[PDB]
């Protein structure tokens, strides 16, 4: 396959304000909204249709991340504050309290049983998930934290900053096992494991993607020809099919690249502002994204490949 | 050069 066909599906209208996040649940059944008009939404993965809107933050939401078991959402919110969620119920479980400034990513571990926060208080958090305590606060950037991930196993975490740096943490311990970084030093605004862990992809915010080998702290592939200087717009793996890099970008289009040569293979047109999110289904070849201020969409787009 | 990024052979 050299090329994918994504074509637009569905758009998931209904947020008031800017949507900051799209996440499918991995059993392909959900996809969770967050925006800054303080509301997660669910959403049918292959229809579109809405489920349920879930309130109760006290301002915008940056981030919303699954639970390996499709049941429990956390969302981080600029009221400095995480909420763990049953989606079923909607109820809220537990209020996740010690950020000092907004709380701008999340992620569980994929056993679940613990929460990784970052903030632009500098630090990065790891949360209990049953009793909702801190177990740690690392000291782990110098200016807000853009994105924080857990490995395939949960004994890493990855973190992003706008101070320029990508950083590679032991769970158990909290100590510092890597610092990432490549003779640049634009802010990084996104950074997630590939799913086997071997391999870190962060963007910063001078139009690049960069695909690091972490454990020979080497960067083995760029992506480029989209626009980021502004924005934490999140990337992904494809790999339903055709093995894509996905990403948003500020000219409004979703970018699909090559995964091993890094040429650009798709270009979807459709949102009228930034598109700040982007998802890969967990087994079809289905796209979600997500958009700011001007546009409020989220859009589904289905490739045979 | 050609990578993995699902499999851990
Ligand atoms: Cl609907
Ligand atoms: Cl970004």
């Amino acid at each position: 396959p050299v090329k994918p066909n994504y074509a637009l599906k569905f758009t998931l209208a209904g947020h008031t304000k800017a949507v900051s996040s799209v996440k499918f649940s991995p059993n392909g059944e959900w996809l969770a909204s967050s925006s800054a008009d303080k509301l997660i939404k669910i959403w049918g993965a292959y229809d579109g249709k809405f489920e349920k809107t879930i309130s109760g933050h006290k301002l915008g939401i940056s981030d919303v991340a699954w639970s390996s078991d499709s049941n429990l959402l956390v969302s981080a919110s600029d009221d400095k504050t995480l909420k763990i969620w049953d989606v079923s119920s909607g109820k809220c479980l537990k209020t996740l309290k010690g950020h000092s400034n907004y709380v701008f990513c999340c992620n569980f571990n994929p056993q679940s049983n613990l929460i990784v926060s970052g903030s632009f208080d500098e630090s990065v958090r790891i949360w209990d998930v049953k009793t909702g305590k801190c177990l740690k606060t690392l000291p782990a950037h110098s200016d807000p934290v853009s994105a924080v991930h857990f490995n395939r196993d949960g004994s890493l975490i990855v973190s992003s900053s706008y101070d320029g740096l990508c950083r590679i943490w032991d769970t158990a311990s909290g100590q510092c096992l890597k610092t990432l970084i490549d003779d640049d030093n634009p802010p990084v605004s996104f950074v997630k494991f590939s799913p086997n862990g071997k391999y870190i992809l962060a963007a910063t915010l001078d139009n690049t993607l960069k695909l690091w080998d972490y454990s020979k702290g080497k960067c083995l592939k760029t992506y480029t020809g989209h626009k980021n200087e502004k924005y934490c717009i999140f990337a992904n793996f494809s790999v339903t099919g055709g093995k894509w890099i996905v990403s948003g970008s500020e000219d409004n289009l979703v970018y699909i690249w090559n995964l091993q040569t890094k040429e650009i293979v798709q270009k979807l047109q459709g949102h009228t502002d930034v598109v700040i999110s982007t998802a890969c289904h967990p087994t079809e070849n289905i796209i979600a994204s997500a958009a700011l201020e001007n546009d409020k969409t989220i859009k589904l787009w289905k490739s045979d490949c | 050069t050609a990578i993995d990024v699902t499999g851990c052979v």
